[PDB]
């Protein structure tokens, strides 16, 4: 329970808080107020989950049966069910984890400054720390949609190397101004995505 | 029960006869002397009986052997039941009967017409109404035989399909060969001709036209031109209104020119200028030949190598299936798989169309289908007896959700199908495979599909071996689009292709867009429902526009439709997002409501008059009703419902209204019945099967749809509603997955198959749907209860209507004062008031338990109730002066604060309490006491209106000698006497009630103290466990109470008339929680709690509770054993929770305990205060340090200085003089007895007696310290007949006199006698002389502990048992064994000792009946028959040997329980292990709770080291010249210096024992 | 021995050598799973002849009394009560459990009651049977040679 102690005040250092931002007519904005909710939600649940077990560890606090399991699956190093609400590849280790939980949570932060302040087509996103992407790709079609006054049926995607997505991955090809080029190399980063709907 | 059996079997019909006359000699013999003995004593009778057995056995072969050879007469009589086919045959001359199995028999043939004479029969009828003229009538007259005739009607029904088909393909050569297409000859020639032979028609006109075209680029192009020309006829036909029939046969029939055309254009794309093109041989493929003499084969039905025949059997109407082209890849791969003869299978998620597809493929090929839901139920011999079922007919198997069969059931059925594969290859090339040791004719039509969902609840996979055999397929994503712009086009819409390319994208932003939840569903099955229910409301909308053709606004009508059947499934939240995805898709969408006048009307009426708000739609109830408006139109449009939603959002009461107005509106009775699944077990719910004998028995659910689909007593025409109140998990829930789906039909192992009536709606009330599966989410309409949609306000109103009508004793004086009470609380309960804001407080507050509202408030209600009650008391108490109206304000007004802080704060600390309290006080204004520094929560209502505290009331009390730690004897203190004002308060009204707290708290001493006060009610103790199952309580009710008929029902009543029985479980929360998180316990419990009663599994009948309630204890949920309950059942139950008294209460609380036995000796007197204030901080110093966190037995509780202060009242008793060295020595030998026995360590041990030493020093100074406090500190009994000390030389010399007398007379086994083992048989003869004393030793084997055991029971005259286990000892013998101890023990009076080890056990019931036996002390549900009259025989002769006359059969089971508690001493043997301890304590309260624990443990080093040299002193081994070493390897410690040569020995053993531990 | 032994015989040899050691005095060959074991056990006790009990694994705990070694004394008499019956237990009576996997783990109080005796394989015994292998398959007078002036000279240290 020492060195318990001391990886579960290690891990949480990147993790401070999160606002929540809730009535408007703009897709976009309202997907990514839910989302920064959700994601302000499952930070609080971690957190105050955090707090228990450092004070189970070391302070005056009994074990309960959850934080009994808690600390029990912590020691062991998978991830609790609990924590588990998006998609993680074939069950990650807590250590990579709680990095990418807390990459999500500060690019939630950056998306919560901006709509603090539209401003908010004008930012750069990356697909791969959202919660729900498909969700994310549905939201701005129906955006273009909605300022367009165009049919959401034949609505298609041109893919340029007017939505920012950063964060795509190749996988054994080069991209050259938007020119596919096979390569050995195992995979490349895009560096920046550019979509739009025509 | 026939008289043809007679006729038919005369040689049997004697033999039966002469066997049941010898039989009816034999039981009057028999009746005449109804003793076992006499019955023994018959001459012969042995004989008789094998002879009687013989010959029927016999005759039951050959009955069997007879009607196997009439079911091999008919092969379609395999389908039917034993007793069914007997009722056939003793009505062979009535035909009357006949008519009711031809649904089994038959794919669509409901029922046959007949002459009026019923000589000869002329047709058969749709399950419709469609029916089909023979070309020659059918006469049984000529054709007697049964099978004669049915075979005859079976060619002629082939035949007179093939005659319609030829002339139907004879006139539609016609429309095919015409440019133009007259509408009323097509009409007429479609009303001439049947669904099936119209669109087999058209098949067969275009596979020929294509053929000819073919033959011999433009006859391509005019071919497309002609089914270009017969869609617009279609279509305008279809426009317009047209008989139901016709608009189905139309439906189906454009279907299939709209594939056809798909076809053509895909053909004409490429180009194609032959026939053996794969392109066009790739799909479907008809021909016909007129030349062919023999009618049954003259249509071939062709796929890419697969030929085929008709199955030319009549099918009704059916639905016609879309053809998707992953439709049409799933035909091809099925006709591949069944020209290779392997069965197919198709698999992937649910809702993608796989068995919908394989019954439109059979339906297609003309075979007959039949779809089976297989489960975990299915044994080999029903599995067997459908495969031989479908072998013998033909019929196609379309076993759905296959890989839930138990993985070795599907590897043992994989032989099975193996033989069936190989017959069918072998028929490929009198045809015959054997199938369960029985050869069986194989009819050549044979296939079996396999519809398995991968990966969908966990379920088996498939074999190797078997996988082998079926021709896997996979379809994940069918073309939406293409079928809802079929299916529109089909319906009738003008834009139809518009609209389907609008509201797919739209299904496919909504399953995106919207928050994710376990209750969505948009899949297929969804979009279907929503396509159907959009050309239901344009049909009724053309209706309402046509009785004052034209367009109708499509869009409009599709976004209704779509609104009407997915609002209801949405959460408050997704409602704003779903309008916007409309809004965007549909710029001119607009929306319809309202129209419901009637309905609504009805609704508010019987809301007036049920006691419930009403809302219009924007007041308080305006959401409920909304809710409940939507339930009705899912109710409409749907067929199985559910209404989703968090405990106490008015479902329950909205379907209740619902069905109440729709009775009254459409005159037609709502007959509902409520079913709870996890009650009973599934077997139970579902039905039982024999492995001995195939006979099947209904479960609830089946019963209930027997009774509805026979309709005895009218009940096709009544409504039925059948709800299932509790949780889904897909173990049960998956046996409806048929019933749910549009196959309309229940399933059964047996083969017995049930339809649905359409009167029929099949509901769910649950709470949450993370456990159920997609599978049984996506069948079913979400109707979603949201938490706010009832409101407090409403709760409230309803409250105060049942409080101002429906007086609590059921004009009256309780009348007005109940009118006056609501009246002068109306200003609190309305809109935020008080009630509320506390409300809201004590949620922002936390609980031992969850808070939920309707908990409180119910609370709440019942303290209200009580305090009407206390009003009406008062009055008539005092007749001369009633009840004045200020004095009742200002007493309502302060038992309302004071009940809203005991029921929000009645099951919480001390602290928030006082928080509450202060809360309370800043936020209102109502007359409290003046203390700043007293809580409110310590003040009690008076009658008089005014706040009389608590400590007022708690008197001095100073209990006798003669009792001073009796189980019954409680001094009053401040939260005892609350708890009783509580206890008595709930107690009043006969409601639940769970007493929550740390063990040893006094929850069940507080529960005790209020039932002694009522002498109504009588308690019956119950204990759970890990295990524990609703039979326990089932047993309970079985031999406490009786049931009784009544015309109403039957009725469960207490043996005692007049009192109330009353059930006490103590470790409510204790029974373990399943893989889907319920309970069977408690939820058995919340059902009997809410709807008043359970169903009786014997015939599946409705009983209820006449006079039972329910009081439980529990631990805290955060306990290592326990889990927390379900918010299903803490609704109705009240929490309160107790706690530990702490030291300011048990200092006074044993201070009156100390100087109630501090009497016997008065100069010692002046030591209780300082005596009880040092048992204090050890106690609370043990529990300091000495947490459960470290051993799962470390709790303490004021149980153990309740056996602290007995002890040494037992001690001092006789002692009669007693100085303060003595008494200190008492104490500490009693605090050494309670804390170190239980400890494992050595350490902790040493921790306790230097605490015993240093509380001893700190609180009784000057005293001889040496005198009190000594190394052995022994207590014995045996040496002088007081309890004195003794001195542990001279013990250990009696002790050695006593075994080696011992070893003489039981066993001849010697013993090695030192510290420990004085210290254990000390221990185990004082707790073998408290009555009721109960052992736990644990220690490794081979340490001692049964011989020494055995050992004190010899010297205390204590009988041994030993429960002798050997092989196979099963749970009958462990009874037998269990009942023979208690009859010993309880009838003949004897001290017994029962020894059993932990290897002894085998069963959770061998626990769980200890448990019970430990902890009640009798063991219910145990004797009985002829047994109990022999136990109660037994007992009755016991009372007279002792001399007490008794009676009755009550209180001789009383006493016989009392004499058990006194005699039966249990011992208990374990092993020391981490997991069996923790193991034990989750499995069995009594063994760590009724059971003092010892902990020998290993032996010590000083032990081993003593035995050692006991042992190698009869031996020389001095040496004389010994050099003792300067390194010296010390292992034990206290060695003598400088040690000699024997004692360096003894310490090497010492060290080579620890060197093999290590 | 003291306490009734138990052996691990993987190889099927301490059996044979226990039937060739004990051959003189009747060893009745049963197993726990055996339906006339009780029977077979009944007649060892009463005759006090020695038995052997293969198959361990399937142990009942009817042989718990006799394991503990618990006697009555009937003055000279010697009484056992196992199960249901008293039985004379005559002296030479002598109990051997088998064993076929080494694999097994046992309740500690089974592993109490008796004498473990484990027959592995040692790499001067294994080295050994291959050589003596070896030289029978490629040595046949070197090899019968060697055994007779082995047995020749263990019978003259039997003279010495
Ligand atoms: N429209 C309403 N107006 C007033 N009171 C209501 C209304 N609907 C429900 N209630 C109250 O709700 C209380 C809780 O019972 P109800 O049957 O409504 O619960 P439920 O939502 O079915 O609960 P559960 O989910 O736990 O089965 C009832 O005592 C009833 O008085
Ligand atoms: N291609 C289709 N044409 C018409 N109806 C379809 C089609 N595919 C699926 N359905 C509908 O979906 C349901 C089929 O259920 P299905 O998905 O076969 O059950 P399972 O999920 O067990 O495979 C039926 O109600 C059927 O009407
Ligand atoms: N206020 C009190 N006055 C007297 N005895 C008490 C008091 N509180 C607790 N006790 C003692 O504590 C014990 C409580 O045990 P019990 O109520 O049986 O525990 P549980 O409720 O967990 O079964 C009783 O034996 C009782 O003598
Ligand atoms: N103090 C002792 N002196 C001598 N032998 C002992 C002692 N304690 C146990 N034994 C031996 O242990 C055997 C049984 O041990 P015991 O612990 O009583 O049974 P179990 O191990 O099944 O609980 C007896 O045969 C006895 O010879
Ligand atoms: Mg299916
Ligand atoms: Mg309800």
């Amino acid at each position: 329970h020492t060195t318990a102690s001391n990886w579960l005040h290690l891990i949480p250092q990147t993790l401070s808080h999160l606002k929540r931002t809730e009535n408007i007519k703009d897709p976009l904005f309202r997907f990514f107020e839910r989302e920064v909710k959700m994601g302000a939600k499952l930070l609080q649940d971690v957190r105050q989950d955090l707090a228990d077990v450092v004070q189970v560890c070391e302070g005056k606090k009994k074990q309960t049966n959850y934080l009994r399991t808690l600390i029990n699956e912590l020691v062991k190093g998978i991830l609790p069910r609990s924590w588990s609400h998006y998609t993680v590849p074939a069950g990650m280790t807590v250590i990579q984890w709680v990095s990418d939980f807390s990459e999500r949570i500060k690019q939630l932060q950056n998306i919560s400054l901006a709509a603090a302040s539209k401003e908010l087509k004008n930012i750069h996103v990356c697909l791969g720390g959202l919660f729900v992407p498909e969700a994310y790709i549905t939201a701005t079609r129906q955006y273009v949609a909605q300022a367009n006054s165009w049919s959401l049926e034949e609505l298609c995607l041109e893919v340029n190397v007017s939505f920012g997505v950063t964060g795509l991955k190749l996988q054994g090809a080069t991209c050259n101004n938007n020119k596919l080029s096979l390569s050995n190399a195992i995979s490349t980063a895009l560096p920046l995505t550019q979509l739009r709907w025509v | 029960g026939s008289a043809d059996i007679k006729h038919l079997l005369p040689v049997e019909t004697q033999r039966f006869q002469s066997i049941s006359t010898e039989f009816l000699a034999l039981m009057k013999k028999v009746s005449k002397s109804p003793l076992v003995m006499d019955v023994l004593n018959i001459q012969g009778v042995q004989r008789s009986l094998e002879r009687l057995a013989d010959l029927l056995g016999k005759i039951q072969k050959a009955l069997g052997e007879y009607l196997e050879r009439e079911r091999s007469s008919f092969p379609r009589f395999y389908f039917v039941g034993d007793e069914d086919l007997l009722e056939i045959i003793g009505n062979s001359k009535n035909v009357a009967k006949l008519q009711k199995h031809f649904k089994k028999m038959f794919a669509g043939v409901s029922s046959i017409i007949l002459n009026e004479d019923n000589s000869v029969v002329l047709g058969i009828s749709s399950r419709e109404g469609e029916e089909v003229m023979f070309k020659t009538p059918v006469s049984i007259t000529e054709h007697p035989k049964i099978n004669e005739w049915l075979t005859l009607v079976e060619k002629e029904m082939r035949v007179t399909l093939a005659k319609l088909l030829a002339e139907s393909v004879t006139e539609v050569e016609i429309f095919g060969k015409a440019t133009s297409i007259d509408p009323n000859t097509y009409i007429t020639w479609i009303d001439k001709y049947q669904a099936q032979l119209v669109v087999l028609s058209a098949q067969i006109a275009w596979s020929e036209n294509v053929e000819t075209a073919l033959s011999s680029a433009a006859p391509l192009h005019s071919v497309l031109s002609n089914v270009e020309v017969t869609l617009n006829v279609l279509a305008d036909s279809v426009l317009m209104e047209q008989p139901p029939l016709r608009r189905r046969k139309l439906e189906h029939l454009i279907t299939e020119l709209v594939h056809q055309r798909d076809v053509t254009r895909s053909l004409i794309k490429s180009k194609i200028d032959n026939a053996k093109s794969f392109e066009w041989l790739s799909q479907m493929r008809f021909y016909f030949d007129p030349k062919q003499t023999d009618v049954l084969q003259q249509l071939s039905i062709q796929m890419a190598n697969a030929k085929f025949n008709y199955g030319f059997e009549y099918l009704g109407v059916q639905d016609k299936l879309v053809q998707t082209p992953l439709t049409d890849r799933c035909y091809l791969t099925m006709t591949q798989a069944l020209e290779a003869r392997l069965g197919g299978s198709p698999f992937g998620p649910a809702g993608t169309g796989k068995t919908e597809s394989v019954k439109a493929l059979g339906h297609q090929l003309g075979r007959f289908v039949l779809v089976f839901n297989c489960d975990e139920t299915f044994d080999f011999q029903a599995m067997g007896r459908i495969f031989v079922g479908l072998c013998q007919v033909g019929a196609w198997g379309c076993f759905d959700e296959f890989n839930r069969l138990e993985e070795r059931m599907l590897s043992a059925v994989s032989q099975q199908v193996q033989c069936i594969q190989e017959a069918l290859r072998e028929h490929s090339n009198p045809i015959t495979c054997e199938l369960l040791n029985k050869q069986v004719k194989v009819s050549p039509d044979m296939a079996i599909f396999i519809t398995m969902n991968p990966g969908y609840a966990g379920r088996s996979n498939l074999p190797d071996n078997l996988k082998k055999l079926f021709r896997s397929l996979a379809m994940t994503k069918p073309d939406r689009q293409l079928i809802a712009q079929v299916m529109l086009y089909s319906q009738g819409f003008r834009t139809a292709e518009v609209l389907a390319n609008k509201i797919v994208p739209f299904f496919k932003l909504c399953d995106e867009q919207l928050s994710s939840q376990s209750h969505y569903d948009f899949g297929l099955r969804a979009l279907k429902s929503v396509l159907v229910s959009a050309g239901n409301v344009k049909r009724e909308r053309i209706q309402k526009i046509k009785r004052e053709a034209e367009n109708l606004p499509e869009q409009e009508i599709l976004i209704q439709s779509v609104c009407e059947t997915m609002v209801p499934k949405l959460v408050a939240e997704d409602i704003p997002l779903l309008f916007s995805l409309l809004s965007d898709v549909f710029p001119g969408v607009q929306y319809h409501r309202g129209e419901m006048t009637a309905l609504r009307e009805e609704l508010k009426k019987v809301c007036q008059e049920m006691y419930l708000t009403y809302g219009d739609g924007e007041e308080v109830g305006g959401m409920w009703v909304e809710k409940v408006l939507q339930l009705y139109q899912i109710t409409q449009i749907n067929h199985g419902l559910m209404m989703v939603g968090p405990s106490g959002s008015g479902k329950s009461m909205a379907w209740r209204v619902l069905l109440k107005a729709l009775e009254r509106l459409e005159g037609v009775e709502g007959v509902a019945h409520i079913i709870d699944p996890k009650a009973i077990s599934k077997d139970h719910l579902y039905g039982t099967l024999d492995p001995n004998t195939r006979e099947w028995t209904d479960g609830l659910f089946t019963h209930v749809l027997r009774k509805i689909i026979d309709s005895v007593r009218g009940e096709l025409q009544k409504r039925q509603w059948i709800v299932f109140d509790g949780d889904v998990d897909p173990e049960w829930v998956e046996n409806l997955n048929s019933v749910l789906d549009d196959n309309k039909l229940l399933t059964l192992p047996n083969g017995e198959r049930l339809s649905l009536p359409p009167n029929v709606r099949i509901m769910f009330e649950v709470q949450d749907l993370k456990y159920a599966t997609l599978a049984t989410v996506s069948r079913c309409g979400m109707v979603w209860f949201s938490e706010d949609v009832l409101s407090t306000d409403m709760i409230f109103n309803n409250f105060l209507a049942r409080l101002r009508s429906i007086p609590l004793d059921e004009a009256s004086p309780m009348l007005q004062i109940q009118r006056d009470a609501a009246t002068i609380m109306q200003p609190y309960f309305t809109s935020n008031g008080l009630v509320t804001k506390a409300l809201e407080h004590a949620f922002q507050l936390e609980h031992i338990m969850d808070l939920t509202r309707l908990r409180c408030l119910g609370s709440l209600f019942s303290m209200l109730h009580q305090a009407c009650r206390n009003v009406a008391q008062y009055n008539a108490n005092h007749p001369d002066f009633p009840m004045q109206i200020e004095q009742l304000e200002r007493y309502i007004q302060r038992y309302l604060v004071y009940a809203i802080l005991w029921s929000l704060s009645g099951d919480s600390r001390l602290k928030m309490r006082a928080e509450l309290g202060e809360y309370i006080r800043r936020i209102t204004t109502v007359p409290l006491p003046t203390a700043p520094n007293i809580p409110i929560i310590d003040y009690e209502v008076s009658i008089s209106g005014e706040w009389s505290p608590w400590q007022a009331k708690v008197p001095q009390i100073e209990v006798e000698t003669h009792k001073v730690a009796a189980p019954d004897v409680v001094v009053p203190t401040l939260d005892t006497v609350r708890h009783e004002a509580l206890l008595y308060t709930w107690l009043a009204e006969h409601k639940p009630l769970v007493l929550c707290g740390p063990p040893g708290s006094g929850k069940t001493m507080t529960l005790f103290s209020a039932l002694r006060a009522l002498p109504d009610m009588e308690v019956v103790g119950l204990n759970f466990s890990s295990a524990t199952t609703p039979e326990l309580l089932l047993k309970t009710f079985d031999h406490y109470c009786e049931y009784r008929r009544t015309p109403n029902g039957v009725v469960l009543a207490p043996v005692q008339l007049g009192k109330w029985l009353v059930l006490f479980c103590d470790e409510i929360n204790l029974p373990d929680m399943d893989k889907y998180g319920t309970q069977r316990v408690i939820s058995f419990i919340r059902q009997m709690v809410e709807h008043g009663g359970f169903y009786r599994t014997s015939d599946q009948t409705w009983v209820k509770l006449e006079r039972i309630q329910f009081v439980g204890a529990c631990n805290p949920p955060t306990d290592p054993g326990r889990k927390p309950l379900s918010h299903r059942f803490l609704r109705h139950v009240p929490v309160v929770y107790v706690d530990y008294p702490g030291p300011a209460s048990l200092t006074q609380i044993y201070g009156t305990f100390n100087r109630a036995m501090l009497r016997l000796i008065p100069s010692l007197r002046t030591y209780a205060e300082p005596l009880t204030a040092a048992m204090v901080e050890f106690y609370t110093m043990s529990q300091e340090r000495f947490t459960q966190d470290t051993q799962p037995h470390y709790i303490y509780s004021p149980r153990e200085m309740t056996r602290w202060v007995r002890g040494i009242f037992e001690a001092l008793r006789p002692l009669e003089t007693l100085p303060v060295e003595g008494l200190i020595r008492i104490w500490a030998h009693e605090a050494l007895r309670l804390f170190q026995d239980r400890l494992v360590e050595d350490e902790e041990r040493r921790w306790t007696d230097e605490n015993i030493d240093t509380v001893a020093l700190k609180h009784f100074p000057n005293i001889d310290r040496e005198k009190a406090m000594s190394r052995p500190i022994l207590y014995s009994n045996w040496l002088s007949k007081d309890y004195i000390p003794v001195d542990q030389e001279e013990l250990r010399d009696y002790v050695k006199a006593r075994l080696k007398v011992f070893y003489e007379e039981e066993l001849d086994v010697p013993l090695v006698l030192f510290n420990e083992v004085l210290d254990h048989v000390l221990r185990i003869d004082r707790i073998f002389r408290q009555p009721q004393g109960h052992l736990l030793l644990i220690g490794v084997s081979g340490a001692g502990k049964t011989t020494l055991s055995r050992f004190v029971a010899w010297m205390n005259g204590l009988s041994v048992y030993q429960i002798k286990v050997h092989r196979k000892y099963t749970g009958e013998d462990f009874d037998e064994d269990l009942r023979t101890v208690l009859r010993r023990s309880g009838c003949k009076n004897e001290k017994i000792a029962f020894i059993m080890d932990e290897s002894n056990v085998l069963d959770s019931g061998f626990l769980e009946r200890m448990n019970t036996l430990l902890a009640n002390g009798e063991v219910p549900g145990l004797f009985e028959g002829d047994e109990y009259a022999t136990l109660m025989t037994q007992c009755k002769e016991g009372a007279q040997k002792e001399g007490l006359m008794l009676d009755s059969h009550e209180e001789l089971y009383k006493w016989f329980t009392s004499q058990v508690i006194r005699n039966l001493h249990v011992v208990f043997t374990m092993n020391p292990s981490s997991e069996g301890l923790k193991d034990r304590a989750a499995t069995s309260p009594a063994l760590f709770n009724r059971c003092v624990l010892n902990w020998f443990g290993d032996w010590s080093t000083e032990a081993l080291y003593q035995v050692g040299k006991e042992f190698t002193s009869k031996m020389d081994l001095e040496k004389p010249n010994y050099i003792v070493p300067d390194y010296m390897p010390v292992v034990y410690d206290k060695l003598p210096q400088p040690p000699s040569h024997r004692e360096a020995i003894v310490n090497s053993c010492v060290f080579v024992h620890q060197t093999l531990h290590q | 021995f003291n306490r009734y032994p138990l052996i691990i015989d993987p190889s099927g040899q301490a059996t044979e050598f226990i039937m060739n050691e004990y051959k003189d005095r009747k060893i009745t060959r049963t197993s726990f799973l055996d339906d006339a074991f009780r029977k077979n056990l009944e007649s060892a006790l009463r005759f006090g002849n020695p038995l052997l009990v293969q198959d361990v694994e399937s142990y009942d705990p009817v042989l718990n009394p006799v394991l503990n070694r618990e006697v009555r004394r009937t003055g000279g008499r010697v009484l056992i009560t196992l199960g249901d019956q008293d039985i004379d237990l005559s002296p030479s009576f002598v109990i051997f459990l088998s064993t076929r996997d080494p694999t097994v783990e046992f309740p500690p109080d089974l592993c109490s009651r008796v004498t473990f005796v484990n027959f592995t394989v040692t790499r001067s015994s294994l080295q050994s049977q291959c050589l003596n292998e070896v030289l029978k398959a490629e040595r046949p007078d070197v090899d019968e040679k060697r055994s007779d002036l082995l047995k020749l000279q263990g019978e003259f240290q039997l003279r010495l």
